[PDB]
Order: C-alpha cells, then sequence, then structure tokens
C-alpha cells in the first residue's frame, strides 16, 4: 500500500520510454557489452562470411527505474520486456553481413536500484577477413567490429570484459578448423565524429586433413603409371604405342582432377601454395610425359649357277637384316636409360621439392598462432 | 481560406472503406493501364514470369473536390495510400505472386476529384508458353488482371490501345523478342461458370526467341562429327590395314562425345522450356549418324577374313608359294572393297540427304513462321 | 449477464490482468509451469553439420491465478479461448537447438481453463544443432540432446517440470530412431549465485546408414575385382592382348578415379568416419596397386613383355641361330610361374577380401555385443 | 437517414468478431468447406510438393447477422468485410507445407437471413505422399486431409459438400495423368482422450505419372548397347581378328553405361520412382556384363588364339612341316563354331531375358494401361 | 523549467508529420541527394545485380523547424528521429531491384535555423547495365539514374551534391576493374506532357573485367594441344608408325576441347562477355577442327600405308622381285616429302592463325591496356 498505487502510477505517469538513462551531454551511460558465444555454424572461408551465435549480454543502469517498497524492496528482481531502452543497433564494420535473430525486442532483467540485465542468444550474419588467406598454416587474423548503426558514441560509453574472453570459448566442435586466440580491443576511429566499433581478432587455424590424402595418391599413383610409362620403355619397348594410350589416359585423369579442384576451392579458397606447386608438379608430369612422348617420337623408323641362287639368297637375307639391324642402331635404348634416370633426377628431385615445400609449409609457417 | 476548417470538416465525415459510388446501380469509373519495364524471369517450361509493371491506376471520387484552400491552392495533391479507394490488383491467369511495391504508395488527387496513382511492381505470373512458345510462330502471352476484390457492378476498369506495346520496355538481355502487344478491356464470364462480371485487363504478348548461340556449337561439331564419321567412311579406303580398329576407336570416341551431348543440351531444355520438333531432327539425324556408324563396323565387319631330289623338293616348295598364294588369294575375293568404297558414297549422299532433309526443313520451320 | 459484463471487466484481461506482470503470487519460489514435448515430424537431417529441422507440439501449462473466473466466465463455460497477448505465455527457448527462432509456436491462440490454469500448445517448425559430432556415425549413432524451457524467468519466477522421438520420426529420413527418453530438471551454474529456469531435457539416441550404397558400390568391386582378378587369369589365357590389356588399365583406371570422386561428394554431405572410408579406398587401391602391378607384371619380362652343302649349311646356321633368339624369349615367358601368380592373387584376394568382411565382422560382433 | 447513424453505430458496439456463433451445447459451429481447384502452377514428384490454388468455399451461419428493413431492407444480400468473421485455422494435416495466400483482407457474404460464404482464391504449398510409388503406371492416391487446426469438436465442425473431380481442372501440362479423385468426411476421436476431436476432409488423388522422355533414352542406349554387344558376339565370326577391338568397346560400353547408371541416380533421385523398377535395368544390364564376363572371357577362352643335298631339302621342308601343323594348332582352337553358339546362345537368351524385361515391363503396363 | 513542459507539448500538438514543407506555389521542396558508396559486398555481371554500401546524404529545409531560445537556445543543433519527416521516395530508375536497407527509423539533425540532414547508412540491391558488353576489355558504362520516384518537379525536386569516383570504394574482391565514373545532373521534361518533371542523378560506371587466372589455364592447353597437334604434324612425317596411335589423341583431345567447352560457357553463362570474344575460340578451336580432319584425313590419305635349275632360281627370284616392287608401291604411298609440306604448310598457318589470334588479342589489348 505504502503509496504503491502512487509510486506505481507516478512512475508510469512521468517515466519516459524513448529516453536515455543519462543527463545531457557528458560521460553518458556506461553500457556493459559482453557476449558468451554459443557456437558457430558456418565459415565461408572463401568469401569471408561468418554465421555464428552468442548471447548479447547488455547491462547498464536505469536510475530512472529504481523502485520502492513493493517492486524494489518487495521483489528486488523483476522481469520486464525491453522496447523501453536505447538499444545498440549494432552493426559490424566488416561483419554484420545481416540482421539480428533473437537480438532485440526480448525481455530483460531489471534490478532494484536500476541495474539492467539483458541476456539474449542470437544468430548473426557476419563477415570477417578470413580472406583467401584462411588456409596457410601461418593463417591470418581478422577484425570483427561491432557497434550501432544510427547512434554515435556521445550518449553512452561502451565497455568490454576479457580480451584473451576467447573465441574458442564457444568455438564450434563441428569446425573443420581450430583457434589459437581472440583479442578484444575497444575503438573509436577519428574519421567519424561518432566514437564507434570494437575490433575483435581471430588468429584462426583451419586444418581439415581429408582429401589431399587421396590427392597424394594421384600424384604418386599416377606416378606409378608415370614412372611406369618411363619404366615401360626399357620394360616393354613395344610400349611404343601403348605408351601414348597411357598419357591420353594420364592426361584425361589429371584434367578431371583439374575439374574437381576449381569447383572445390569454389567455396573455401586461400593461397595457391598447395596448388601453386602441385600446379608445377602438374605441369611437370604433364610435360615430362609429353616430352618423353617426344622421347618416344624421335626415332624416324621406330617412332656355279646353282650356288648363285644361293648367293642371291645369301645376300637377300643378310642384306636387309643389316637394314633392320640399322633400325637397331637407330632405336638402341641409350636415351630411355639416361632420361629414365633423368626421370630419376626430375621426378625424385621435383618430388622431394614440393614434398619439401609441403614439408616446410606445415611445420615452418605454423607458429604464427598469434 | 477555411484551409484548416475544410480539412477538419471532411475528415469529420471522411469515410475510409466506402467506395465513391454516386449510388449503387451504376458503379464508378476506374481507369487502369500497364507499361512493362522489366521482364525479370522467363521460365517458359513452367510458364511463369516476373515483371516490374507500371500499374497506372485512375478513378473518380469527388468526395473531396475542394475550395480555395486546397483545390485552388494547387490543382495537385499527393495523399497517402491508406486514404482513398485502392484497387488490389492481380493477374487472373498470371499473377502467382502478390504484388511488390504495387500498393501502399502515394496516390494523386487533383482538384476536381481526379485520382492518379502508379506504383512499380515486381511480381510473379504465369502466362502461356505451353509446349509451343519455343517455335518460330509464337504463342501470344495472354495476361488478364483486375482487382480481385469487387465485381464490375460497382467497379469498372478502363483501358486504351489494344492495337499499338510489350516491347516498349521489353528487356534487351532476354533470350527472346516481342513483335506485338494487344490489350482489351472486358467483362467477367469464364469457362468455370462465374457470373456478375468483374471487368479485367487482357495483355497479349506474341514474342519471338531462339537467337541460337548453341546453333553453330551444334552445327560445326556435327559437321566435324559427320566428317569424322565420313572419315570413318572414306578414311578406310585411304587408311591402312591397322585401321579397321582405327575406325573403332572413333566409334568409341564418336559416341563418348555423342551421349555426352545427349546429357549436355537435354539439361538445357529442362532448365528452360521444351518442344519436340527441333528435338526430332537432332536425335534422329543423330541416331542415323549412330546407325550408319555402327553399320560401318558391321560394314567393316562383313567380309570373311578382312574383317632329282632337288626337284621333288623344288616341286613341293613351289607349292607353298602357290599354296599360300591361294590363301592370299582368299584375301582377294574377300577384301575386294565394292561395299566399302560404295559405303563412303553411301553415307556421303545419305549424309547430304540427312543434312538436306534437316537443314532444308530447318529452312522451312523458320520460313513458314517467318 | 450474471455479472458477466462486469466480471470480464473485472478481468479486463489486458487492462485489469497484468499481462506484462506474471502472476507468480509475487516474489517466492515460482509459478508451477510444465512443458510437454511431442515431435510431430522431422523433415531434414544433416549429419555432417549437426543440424536438424523438426516440428514439435509445444504443449505448455501454468496456472493463471488472475484467470480464475466466476459464474459468468468460469461456470458460464468451464473452458474458453483468449489470444497470446491476453494470456501469459512462457518464453520457451530451445536451449541448445533454438539457433533458429521458433515458428508458429509463437504468440498463438491459447486455451483458457476455468480456475486460472491455462493451456498453450501450438506447432514448432524448428532448426537445431544436435550432438552429431564425428561420433554420430559409429553404429551407436550417438544421442541427440535437447533442452526446452522458459528462457526469461528463473527459479523464483518459473519452474518447468516434465514422449518418444520416433513417435513422429520422419519415415523419409536416412536414419533410424532407436530411443527417446524425457526427464526435466532445474539448474544453477558457477557464475550465477542463484538457481533458476527448469527445463525439458530430451535425449534422442538414433542410428543411420543405407543398405543401398552397399548394393551398387560393392557390386562393382566384385565385378571390377573379377576384371583385375581375371586380369591375372587373362595373362595366361592370352597375355598377347598386350596393348588391349593396357587399354583396360586406362579404362579400369578412369572408372576407379571418379568412382572415388562420387565418394567425397556424398561424403561432404555426410560426415563419414575414417574407419570405413579407408576400407573402400584402401581396397580399390589394392586393385589400383595391382593395376600398376598389372602393368609391370603384365609387361614385366625383358623379351616376353661341297659348295651346295656350304650354302644350305648357311641356312641351317641362320636356322639354329635365330632359334636361339626365338627361345631367348620363352626363357623370359616364365610360365611355370603362371598358376602361382594367379594362385598368389587368389590367396591375397582371399586374405584381404576376407580381411575386410573379417574386420566387418570383428566390429560387427562387438556392437551386437 | 433511415436510422442511418443509429443503425451502423449500434452494429459496431454490440458486435464481436473474436467470438464464434456458438449456439447452445450441441452440433458445434456448422462449417461448410470445399475445394474449388482451378490451377496447379508448380509441383515436384520428387519432394512431393504441390503449390496450387483452391478457392476455399466456406459456408456456415451466424444468426447475429440477421436483420430487418434497416439492413436487409436496404439491399437484400450485402457483403461484409471478412474482419467481422471468426476465421478457422484450417490446415493440410500431412500437407500444409505453406501459408494459404490471398485469404486475408477479403470480402464476406452476408444474407438477410444470415447465410454466409466466402470463397477465397487461396494459393499455397502442400506436402503429400507420392513416395517412390507416385509415378508408376499403377498410381498411388495422395492422401490429403484437411480440417480445423487448433480447435476441437466442442467448438467448431466442418463437413464435405460435394464431390467434384481433381481432373475437373487438372493440369494438362502435367508430367502425370489423373484417373479419379474422391473426398469423404469424418470426425477423428482418439483412443488417447475420451473427448470428441476435430473434423476433416480427406482428399485422395489417384493419378498415374511419368512422361516418356526418360523412357526413350533408357532403351535406346540399351538396344544400341545391345547392338555393340550383338557386335560383341557376331564380330568373332565376321571379324574375330578384332577381339581386342571388342575389348576396347567393352571399356567403351562399360564406361558408357556405368555412366548411364550415373544419370539414373541423378534423375531418379531428381524425379521419384519405386525402386522395383531400376531392378529391371539392374540385372538385365549386369546381364550384359555377366555375359560379356563369360562371353569375352569365353571370347578370349582359347590357349593362343584368344643325296645329302636331298637331306637338307628335308631338314628344310621339315622346318616348314613342323610349323604348319603348328599353325593348324592355333586354328585348332578358334574353331569358328562355338562363336555361332555364343551369339545364338545369348542372342536367344537376350531375346528371352530381353523378352523377360519386355515381359514384366509390358505385364506391368497391361496392369497400368488399365 | 523554462516553459519546460509547455515547450515540448506545444511542439507535438500543432505539427503534422505527413505534411510536406510546401512553401507557396514555386520552388517545390528543394531536396538534394548525395550518395557515397562506402563499399560493395557482391556483384553478378551475368545477372547485373550488386549489393552495395551507401550512406545517403539527404538535405532539405523545413522553415517550420526554426526555433528561438527554447529549442535552439537549449542546445544549438540536436537529434530528432525521422518518423516526423517526409521521406522522398528515392529510386534508381532502370535499377531499383531492391529496397534501401537501413533507411528506416534512423535519425536526423535540426539546426538552430531549421536545415535538416537525413543520412542513414544504407546498403541495398542494384540493377545496372552490364549488357554482354561489360566483361569486355573495352568495358561498358553502367548507366545508373537516380531521382525522386512519385513526385514531380512541381511538388518536388531531387538535385545532386558532388563529383566522386566509383573506384573510390570499388571492391578489390571484384572480378572486374574500374576505368572511371562520373555523374552529372539533369531535369527530365517529357514531350508527353507540357509539364516540368522530376530531377535525376545519372551514374556512369566505366569498368573493364576478367581476372587473369582464367587467362593462363586456357591458353596453355592450347599451346599444349598446339604441340600435340604440332606432334600431330611432326609425329607422322618423322614416324607414320603410330598414325592410329595418334587416332587416340585426336579422340582424347577434341574431347578435352569438348569438356573445356562445358566449363568455359558456364563461365560464359557465369559472366557476360561480349560474344565477339567467343569467335576467338570459334575459328581457333574450330581450326583445330578443320586442320585435324584434313591433317588426319591426309594423315590417312595414302592407298595402303595410311640351265633349267637356274631358271628355277629365276622363276623364284622373279617372285621375290615383283613383290619387291609391291613393297615399294605402298611406300610410294606414304611419302615423307609432303608431310613436311603440311608441317610448314600449317605451322605457318598456325603461326598465322595463331599470330592472327594474337592479332585481335594484341590489338584491342592495345586499346584496353590504355
Amino acid at each position: 500500500s505504502v503509496m504503491e498505487d502512487t509510486l506505481l502510477s507516478v512512475l508510469f505517469e512521468n517515466y519516459n520510454p524513448k529516453v536515455r538513462p543519462s543527463q545531457t551531454v557528458g560521460d553518458k551511460v556506461t553500457v556493459r557489452v559482453g557476449l558468451t558465444l554459443t557456437s558457430l555454424l558456418i565459415l565461408n572461408e572463401k568469401n569471408e562470411e561468418m554465421t555464428t551465435s552468442v548471447f548479447l549480454n547488455l547491462a547498464w543502469t536505469d536510475y530512472r527505474l529504481q523502485w520502492d517498497p513493493a517492486a524494489y524492496e518487495g521483489i528486488k528482481d523483476l522481469s520486464i520486456p525491453s522496447d523501453d531502452v536505447w538499444q545498440p543497433d549494432i552493426v559490424l564494420m566488416n561483419n554484420n553481413d545481416g540482421s539480428f535473430e533473437i537480438t532485440l525486442h526480448v525481455n530483460v532483467l531489471v534490478q532494484h536500484t536500476g541495474a539492467v540485465s539483458w541476456h539474449p542468444s542470437a544468430i548473426y550474419r557476419s563477415s570477417c577477413t578470413i580472406k583467401v588467406m584462411y588456409f596457410p598454416f601461418d593463417w591470418q587474423n581478422c577484425t570483427m567490429v561491432f557497434k550501432s548503426y544510427t547512434y554515435d558514441t556521445s550518449e553512452v560509453i561502451l565497455q568490454h570484459a576479457l580480451d584473451a574472453m576467447i573465441n574458442q570459448d564457444a568455438f564450434t566442435e563441428n569446425g573443420q578448423w581450430s583457434i589459437e586466440h581472440k583479442p578484444s580491443r575497444k575503438n573509436w576511429r577519428s574519421d567519424d565524429p561518432s566514437y564507434e566499433d570494437v575490433t575483435f581478432y581471430l588468429i584462426i587455424q583451419r586444418k581439415p586433413l581429408f582429401y589431399i590424402v587421396y590427392t597424394i595418391v594421384p600424384c604418386i599413383l599416377i606416378s606409378i603409371l608415370a614412372i611406369l610409362v618411363f619404366y615401360l620403355p626399357p620394360d616393354a619397348g613395344e610400349k611404343m604405342s601403348l605408351s601414348i594410350s597411357a598419357l591420353l589416359a594420364l592426361t584425361v585423369f589429371l584434367l578431371l582432377l583439374a575439374d574437381k579442384v576449381p569447383e572445390t576451392s569454389l567455396s573455401v579458397p586461400i593461397i595457391i601454395s598447395y596448388l601453386m606447386f602441385i600446379m608445377i608438379l602438374v605441369a611437370f608430369s604433364v610435360i615430362l610425359s609429353v616430352v618423353v612422348l617426344n622421347l618416344h617420337h624421335r626415332s624416324p623408323n621406330t617412332h656355279e649357277a646353282v650356288e648363285a641362287i644361293k648367293y642371291i639368297a645369301e645376300q637377300l637375307e643378310s642384306a636387309s637384316e643389316f637394314d633392320d639391324l640399322k633400325k637397331d642402331w637407330q632405336y638402341v635404348a641409350m636415351v630411355a636409360d639416361r632420361l629414365f634416370l633423368y626421370i630419376f633426377i626430375t621426378m625424385c628431385s621435383i618430388g622431394t621439392f614440393s614434398i619439401f615445400l609441403d614439408a616446410s609449409h606445415n611445420v615452418p609457417p605454423d607458429n604464427p598462432f598469434a | 481560406n477555411e484551409e484548416g476548417r475544410l480539412i477538419e470538416k471532411l475528415l469529420g465525415d471522411y469515410d475510409k472503406r466506402i467506395k465513391p459510388a454516386k449510388t449503387l446501380d451504376h458503379v464508378i469509373d476506374v481507369t487502369l493501364k500497364l507499361t512493362l519495364t522489366n521482364l525479370i524471369s522467363l521460365n517458359e517450361k513452367e510458364e511463369a514470369l516476373t515483371t516490374n509493371v507500371w500499374i497506372e491506376i485512375q478513378w473518380n471520387d469527388y468526395r473531396l473536390s475542394w475550395n480555395t484552400s486546397e483545390y485552388e491552392g494547387i490543382d495537385l495533391v499527393r495523399i497517402p495510400s491508406e486514404l482513398l479507394w485502392l484497387p488490389d490488383v492481380v493477374l487472373e491467369n498470371n499473377v502467382d505472386g502478390q504484388f511488390e511495391v504495387a500498393y501502399y504508395a502515394n496516390v494523386l488527387v487533383y482538384n476536381d476529384g481526379s485520382m492518379y496513382w502508379l506504383p512499380p511492381a515486381i511480381y510473379r505470373s504465369t502466362c502461356p508458353i505451353a509446349v509451343t512458345y519455343f517455335p518460330f510462330d509464337w504463342q501470344n502471352c495472354s495476361l488478364v488482371f483486375r482487382s480481385q476484390t469487387y465485381n464490375a457492378h460497382e467497379v469498372n476498369l478502363q483501358l486504351s490501345a489494344e492495337e499499338g506495346i510489350d516491347p516498349e520496355d521489353f528487356t534487351e538481355n532476354g533470350e527472346w523478342t516481342i513483335r506485338h502487344r494487344p490489350a482489351k478491356k472486358n467483362y467477367n464470364w469464364q469457362l468455370t461458370k462465374d457470373d456478375i462480371d468483374f471487368q479485367e485487363i487482357i495483355f497479349f504478348l506474341i514474342i519471338q526467341r531462339k537467337p541460337l548461340f548453341y546453333i553453330i556449337n551444334i552445327i560445326a561439331p556435327c559437321v566435324l562429327i559427320s566428317s569424322l564419321v565420313v572419315l570413318v567412311y572414306f578414311l578406310p579406303a585411304q587408311a591402312g590395314g591397322q585401321k579397321c580398329t582405327l575406325s573403332i576407336s572413333v566409334l568409341l570416341a564418336q559416341t563418348i562425345f555423342l551421349f555426352l551431348i545427349a546429357q549436355k543440351v537435354p539439361e538445357t531444355s529442362l532448365n528452360v522450356p521444351l518442344i519436340g520438333k527441333y528435338l526430332i531432327f537432332v536425335m534422329f539425324v543423330s541416331l542415323v549418324i549412330v546407325t550408319n556408324c555402327v553399320i560401318v563396323l558391321n560394314v567393316s565387319l562383313r567380309t570373311p577374313n578382312t574383317h632329282s631330289c632337288v626337284e621333288a623338293c623344288n616341286f613341293i616348295a613351289k607349292s607353298t608359294k602357290e599354296q599360300n598364294d591361294s590363301g592370299s588369294e582368299n584375301e582377294n575375293w574377300v577384301l575386294i572393297g565394292k561395299v566399302i568404297d560404295k559405303a563412303c558414297f553411301w553415307i556421303a549422299l545419305l549424309l547430304f540427304s540427312l543434312g538436306t532433309l534437316a537443314i532444308f526443313l530447318t529452312g522451312h520451320l523458320n520460313q513458314v513462321p517467318e | 449477464v450474471n455479472e458477466e459484463e462486469r466480471l470480464i471487466n473485472d478481468l479486463l484481461i489486458v487492462n485489469k490482468y497484468n499481462k506484462h506482470v506474471r502472476p507468480v503470487k509475487h516474489n517466492n519460489e515460482v509459478v508451477n509451469i510444465a512443458l510437454s514435448l511431442t515431435l510431430s515430424n522431422l523433415i531434414s537431417l544433416k549429419e555432417t553439420d549437426e543440424t536438424l529441422t523438426t516440428n514439435v507440439w509445444m504443449d505448455h501449462a501454468w496456472y493463471d491465478h488472475r484467470l480464475t473466473w466466476n459464474a459468468s466466465e468460469y461456470s458460464d463455460i468451464s473452458i474458453l479461448r483468449l489470444r497470446p497477448e491476453l494470456i501469459w505465455i512462457p518464453d520457451i527457448v530451445l536451449q541448445n537447438n533454438n539457433d533458429g527462432q521458433y515458428n508458429v509456436a509463437y504468440f498463438c491462440n491459447v486455451l483458457v481453463r476455468p480456475n486460472g490454469y491455462v493451456t498453450w500448445l501450438p506447432p514448432a517448425i524448428f532448426r537445431s544443432s544436435c550432438p552429431i559430432n564425428v561420433l554420430y556415425f559409429p553404429f551407436d549413432w550417438q544421442n541427440c540432446s535437447l533442452k526446452f524451457t522458459a528462457l526469461n524467468y528463473n527459479a523464483n519466477e518459473i519452474s518447468m517440470d516434465l514422449i518418444i522421438d520416433p513417435e513422429a520420426f520422419t519415415e523419409n529420413g536416412e536414419w533410424e530412431i532407436i530411443h527417446k527418453p524425457a526427464k526435466k530438471n532445474i539448474y544453477g551454474d558457477k557464475f550465477p549465485n542463484g538457481t533458476n529456469y527448469q527445463d525439458v531435457t530430451f535425449y534422442l539416441i538414433i542410428r543411420r546408414k543405407p543398405l543401398f550404397y552397399v548394393i551398387n558400390f560393392i557390386t562393382p568391386c566384385v565385378l571390377i575385382s573379377f576384371l583385375a582378378a581375371l586380369a591375372f587369369y587373362l595373362p595366361a589365357e592370352s597375355g598377347e592382348k598386350m596393348s588391349t590389356a593396357i587399354c583396360v588399365l586406362l579404362a579400369q583406371a578412369v572408372f576407379l578415379l571418379l568412382t572415388s570422386q562420387r565418394l567425397p561428394e556424398t561424403a561432404l554431405a555426410v560426415p563419414l568416419i575414417g574407419k570405413y572410408l579407408m576400407f573402400i579406398m584402401s581396397l580399390v587401391t589394392g586393385v589400383v596397386v595391382n593395376c600398376g602391378i598389372v602393368l609391370n607384371f603384365h609387361f614385366r619380362t625383358p623379351s616376353t613383355h661341297s659348295g651346295i652343302d656350304s650354302t644350305n649349311y648357311i641356312v641351317k646356321q641362320i636356322k639354329e641361330k635365330n632359334a636361339y633368339d626365338e627361345e631367348v624369349g620363352n626363357w623370359n615367358l616364365v610360365g611355370q610361374t603362371i598358376d602361382r601368380l594367379s594362385m598368389f592373387i587368389i590367396t591375397p584376394v582371399m586374405v584381404l577380401g576376407t580381411i575386410f568382411i573379417f574386420v566387418m565382422g570383428n566390429f560387427n560382433r562387438p556392437p551386437a555385443k | 437517414s433511415e436510422h442511418e447513424t443509429r443503425l451502423v453505430a449500434n452494429l459496431l458496439e454490440n458486435y464481436n468478431k473474436v467470438i464464434r456463433p456458438v449456439e447452445h451445447h450441441t452440433h458445434f459451429v456448422d462449417i461448410t468447406v470445399g475445394l474449388q481447384l482451378i490451377q496447379l502452377i508448380n509441383v515436384d514428384e520428387v519432394n512431393q510438393i504441390v503449390e496450387t490454388n483452391v478457392r476455399l468455399r466456406q459456408q456456415w451461419i451466424d444468426v447475429r447477422l440477421r436483420w430487418n428493413p434497416a439492413d436487409y431492407g436496404g439491399i437484400k444480400k450485402i457483403r461484409l468485410p471478412s474482419d467481422d468473421v471468426w476465421l478457422p485455422d484450417l490446415v493440410l494435416y500431412n500437407n500444409a507445407d505453406g501459408d494459404f495466400a490471398i485469404v486475408h483482407m477479403t470480402k464476406l457474404l452476408l444474407d438477410y437471413t444470415g447465410k454466409i460464404m466466402w470463397t477465397p482464391p487461396a494459393i499455397f504449398k502442400s506436402y503429400c505422399e507420392i513416395i517412390v510409388t507416385h509415378f508408376p503406371f499403377d498410381q498411388q492416391n495422395c492422401t490429403m486431409k484437411l480440417g480445423i487446426w487448433t480447435y476441437d469438436g466442442t467448438k467448431v465442425s466442418i463437413s464435405p459438400e460435394s464431390d467434384r473431380p481433381d481432373l475437373s481442372t487438372f493440369m494438362e501440362s502435367g508430367e502425370w495423368v489423373m484417373k479419379d479423385y474422391r473426398g469423404w468426411k469424418h470426425w477423428v476421436y482418439y483412443t488417447c482422450c475420451p473427448d470428441t476431436p476435430y473434423l476433416d476432409i480427406t482428399y485422395h488423388f489417384i493419378m498415374q505419372r511419368i512422361p516418356l522422355y526418360f523412357v526413350v533414352n533408357v532403351i535406346i542406349p540399351c538396344l544400341l548397347f545391345s547392338f555393340l554387344t550383338v557386335l560383341v558376339f557376331y564380330l568373332p565370326t565376321d571379324s574375330g581378328e578384332k577381339m581386342t577391338l571388342s575389348i576396347s568397346v567393352l571399356l567403351s560400353l562399360t564406361v558408357f553405361l556405368l555412366v548411364i547408371v550415373e544419370l539414373i541416380p541423378s534423375t531418379s533421385s531428381a524425379v521419384p520412382l519405386i525402386g522395383k523398377y531400376m531392378l529391371f535395368t539392374m540385372i538385365f544390364v549386369i546381364s550384359s556384363i555377366i555375359v560379356t564376363v563369360v562371353v569375352i572371357n569365353t571370347h578370349h577362352r582359347s590357349p593362343s588364339t584368344h643325296s645329302a643335298i636331298e637331306g637338307v631339302k628335308y631338314i628344310a621342308e621339315h622346318m616348314k612341316s613342323d610349323e604348319e601343323s603348328s599353325n593348324a594348332a592355333e586354328e585348332w582352337k578358334y574353331v569358328a563354331m562355338v562363336i555361332d553358339h555364343i551369339l545364338l546362345c545369348v542372342f536367344m537368351l537376350i531375346c528371352i531375358i530381353g523378352t523377360v524385361s519386355v515381359f514384366a515391363g509390358r505385364l506391368i503396363e497391361l496392369s497400368q494401361e488399365g
């Protein structure tokens, strides 16, 4: 009773819905912003698009809602729909690639002397620079800048919790990636009067090892038929034609591979590294098989009286066997041996190279997890 | 000039949902017209389209002719949507999607009570293009639209030219073309047996298409293909013995290519419309290509195999010579190529005929509807 | 008329009743709210990303003490309707599966009992991120956990107490629903200094996998395998089909490669385990290897891959001489090795082929354990 | 005039729309519902989705709408805005995949008595069984039940009105054809609860599907592939000299149909059918494989066909005689006789299992055709 | 205090939001537009659609917003939210594909005098020419008009604000690159009506396309194929032993060219490149075609290649000699003299066609690069 109807009344009589919990132009209302992440569902590492979900915990004080006996001293804590406070119509300078879901228009926790607690989980369409640099083992970092899209920091100050909180705090276990750390730094670019956005850093690490495995098999298994086509010559010289069949076959195979590679990066591309040199490794088996094909080509051919008849017989046979013996002199196997071992150098050299680069790529550019 | 009082006077009596109908037995005079401006999606196989239509809306309601303070002030007024009779438009046969930006827009109230309004609308519809619209003779797109709310005994729509156009702003990036747009103003009585006519707006659109890009992708390959098979056909007379199978390699290659085509453009017609006439010449000129093609191997299949002590022994050896000769003789009576050579000219003129039958007829199915 | 005008004026739902005020008889323990979960349908499953679109009947109950009516409300009709904006509605949040706001399970017509008890239960088209993990593929196919409850209120403003999942499991799913337990609870946490919001915890333990991919996929293996199997039987019946035998490698090779290509395609659409994916590609490689083996083994050998008297002696010389050539080749032929090859192809096919369905079983036995 | 203001004002005050015209503890609210289907713009057999239009003919009564000379007297039948009406949450039980569209904001039929109807040109997306048994020749009847959503019998009741076909306005551009469409009513009380539950209208769509496009191309490559198989068998007789050639065409053939089955899975899963069907193709074609298995295995089935001066004349003709009986050996194996049994052996067996394929295929359509 | 409540309330009461600050019958409401694309998110040249960042600077004056010491004296310039403001229905003429995003419920600033700015952070959906002339090396100028949508120069007028580049915030992630962009003002009066119509801002986007990755992959398999066809020339003249062997390649390679066709037309369909680009490939690719067919038909062009005891000796020797003849005949068939001709015949052809292909390539690259 104690002026309850009265209080109650006066409050709703004088209280202003559309007003800011501050008095004039000054230090403003110090709103607390801090989100406990739920998990993330889709990383479009290719366009640098980020759809995650977290809690929008906001909290500041409404010294305009401090109650009295019944709602203050009666029930120190009571729930009341928002819709009555300035809400950070927050957009993300890079990210905020789309609207809020479970972000605004939801109830809030209002304390006795005016404290306000609003904890809503939400899904948000963002876009961070995971750029086409989300695959190097050295990976990269990003700028996630949150802030309102009609308000300018003049009638409120934004403030954070931790900066180490981490993003693996609610990292998706469903992620083909992994994370090292999440930096959180408060910002106010001076290119705009409006103090604004906060930059949040993603020192992301995404190592999904699954198909590069059977990709290796081509390179090496194709090599099987490759070393084979380079081995088949002094193995079965008649490989002559069958050889060409091999490369038709070998080339179509690698071209189909050419088919799956562009359409697969089509959703998760970054530096060429792997492709850069396998591209070379490609060109390598490609041309090596084709010049060996020219190795194959280079051969212009390969690619008394009684006794007289006898004598005429003696000369017939012998005469042309030298001729076909000439073909021997012409297609001997010197090259095959020499370049099948130049094949030895080439393929085992260029092989242990990307082997190496790849080797160097996973270990060397790994520690910049920062 | 009573400016305030007048506004306040009518608004007193101002009636929303009531039509400016003098009385109830002669309806109101409603004017409408549409200027196409965007034909956004042509999915003819399903007979649907999306267009930005200028919904020219006009009618009469002197319920607000004004005085010196509003009529005379300016013979022109722009008053909000929600403030006068509004035709909830839709295309009987087409509009399959509620109008977008076609309503809730500023209307126009001159001074005598003339009302003009014209919102732009992107919406979905379903015109003809029913197993036809892909010819050279075109199916006239007939869209009739009217208010879907009341029926002509209170409402009456007007129109204008039924002779003059859809190509007024027909899109230049369309894979088609328009040649005429007729439009009639009419009463309501359909196949379904509905009475009390609510007048509507008929939209004829007989348009052309077929600006083939795929044509010569189809025309040069087939000639290359025909020649390839005619290679198969004449190449044998030129080709060595190791060519029978040579020819085969081509059949394999020839149809690998073939059904791959059969898979390529069939896809084409499913994502877009469809029609069988042009379809008939291809697959059957194609099946004949295949026919005489396998016929060829069955042709390079046909034939049986082409697919004193001194003298006693001189006697018998002179026999292996004549003996084997009888054998090589076999080859003779078997491979005297009357059928093959002639098979070249067989397919040749047959080629000319299949071609003439087809391109001559393609000449016709472009020339009757020309 | 029995005080009706006056009484609903007494309730005035919106005006007299505090709809923005939840009747929890003021600050105390809580309003006894209860949630009931019944899946009406499961339309889509995404095993790979642990996401599910499913329909639920959001059966809700709580007593609205200000809702109790009198004769011209209560007894006039011991049951009547009143919209959401005129009925207190729990703010049920799909705790770990509402990362996709609820549809038409929102502000819907509710049922008004006579003595305040109210009943609101409409349809929920929802999306969830259930505990798939890369362990939602072994035969147990995990247990999908979900919690439901009134999000906003705590343990002194709300108490929610507590149906099979296959009750409306979708029959067009690529999986199988084995069980679905239901038990409510309430729980505080470390950073919170007080207990609150009670919830409906419903675990769905399921299983899935086709008996169809097995069909057309192993099918080609015994068919293809017989080619590679015959491959070694064929080197005997006629190894002279050198080039043509070579053709078949190209051909059995191109077949092999994109077959594996279709594999990841459906793969990405499905998080496949490492245990199974290897037996597939391991064994096709078994043939791939033996195709390469086919190569060499099929082309592996170095070669197989007195005057009148004077003159004819010349020929008997040329005779014998190239007879040595002729034979230098059969030296290479290696034919008494033939059967052993295809015998030691049989043995291994038996070894590995068995090794697989041997392993098939050694893991087929323990789950059935 | 005629109690002008007194008549419309009184009507608004003591009139309510939230309420339903409940009349004592009995038959519920007499709801009359029906389907008036005139267009089916889009449907997918595969996902069993249907976006059609059916004017929701509703018919029921509310005495409160009865009037005297001041509303009936005004103009017999008057049409009131729907708002005043309690609109049922109708919905497709195992369907309802979409909101009904165009029902809101419409006209309502009122009578001097009270009779009322409102047929809304509702268009919506549906969801009913088609399963893999949707498109056979023997059809399936899509069970479509419709009735009140959240209201039980104790408050509202609906009932059929008339029988009307589904083909009355069925899509002539459909990839299917109808046979019959029946709709009977019922009330469903459940063993669960002792209560009397909702009413509903159950439609059953009986119609056979499948255009013949997929059909023409399944069988063409089959006969064509049976031509090459036929060649497969005939060649060893007319050109066994190309057994290897045969090999090439089996790599050809095989890849082609292995690729044919690729199409199947895409198309089949892209357009639904009862598996029992592909079973036909399965063995029939594994038959060409099982047979080429044996036939070419059998084709390659054969070991390798897959004075003193008087003296040397004798060492020599000896040289020749040894080899001659030897060449007789390789021909000793290619007897050209079993080749004719294999094509005839299988020609009959393919003419028979083909006739077998032909059998259930035609038997099933001697069932469908019906 | 200072007429505190009297201040604030008075203002609310006599002020109609919807009223447009019309000042006598003249100047219209002078309102200026000023678009600053902060950045672009994504574009589809094919569908000519772009999602861009726009901060719309909108200016106008409402002499009704001028104040004295009780509004301006309070705090010079202040923040008043939109709502109360008359928002010009801004619209991109031949564009407009989407609603302005974040135009709604934002705020504006009122000066001690009245002048107001409305500059809400927009990003929206656009629609500009690209025509099949945008992907050129010679680009096309995206014609984009902006201006007042439903109001005339008599009711209102949209004017420009300044010059600024489009590459000022052009997307570095675009598959295209900018040349320049300018925008000048205009007033559109139509010969239709004698009236003075709306004003407009016309954008001109001059940018040239094609990211370079594409460049490398495609021209290299061409010089690739160039060498195989190069080998197609040299292989035969230096070795006619593997003519059929190359039969293979001809199959493997045009099919390679065929499958490259699926890939790049979808590119073609993925990105609109001026068709005259297509002819490059046309003759180029097709000469691979005409050359083959002749080269390989010619490759193919060749008939079959692609005392008494003493007398015994002479009847026998005579036998060896005329077959001696015969051997030379077929070799008199496949000569190595003109295969050399075709080698330089066409290599100059290829160096001609090639250098001719390089011609227009180089030529308009002499125009584009500028």
